[PDB]
C-alpha cells in the first residue's frame, strides 16, 4: 500500500517524465486527484513498455 | 619419389575427404523446439 507521501513522490518524478518541457501546472492537494493519476501513470508505464518490446 | 609421388595423392584424397565430414556436422540449432529460445527474442517480447 503505497502511502500518500511516496504516491506524490511518484506523481512529482512522473510529471517531468511527462511533461519535460512543458510546464507543469499545480494542483490542489488532496486525496483523490493524487490517487486518480497513479493508476493512469502505472498503466501507461505497462503500456509504453509493452509498446518499446513491439517497436523492437 | 616414386612412392613419395603417391603418398601425396593420397594425403590429397584423404584432406579432400576430411573436408567434407565437418559440414554434414554442424550444429545450427544447438528439447530445444519446445523451450522458447533466448536468440528468438520475438517470443521473449511477445511472453514479457
Amino acid at each position: 500500500m503505497e502511502p500518500q507521501e511516496e504516491r506524490e513522490t511518484q506523481v512529482a518524478a512522473w510529471l517531468k517524465k511527462i511533461f519535460g518541457d512543458h510546464p507543469i501546472p499545480q494542483y490542489e492537494v488532496n486525496p483523490r486527484t493524487t490517487e486518480i493519476l497513479h493508476h493512469l501513470s502505472e498503466r501507461n508505464r505497462v503500456r509504453d513498455r509493452d509498446v518499446y518490446l513491439v517497436i523492437e | 619419389r616414386q612412392l613419395e609421388n603417391l603418398v601425396q595423392e593420397l594425403s590429397q584424397s584423404n584432406m579432400m575427404l576430411y573436408k567434407q565430414l565437418e559440414m554434414l556436422t554442424d550444429p545450427s540449432v544447438s528439447n530445444p523446439r519446445n523451450t522458447i529460445d533466448t536468440k528468438d527474442y520475438s517470443t521473449h517480447r511477445l511472453y514479457q
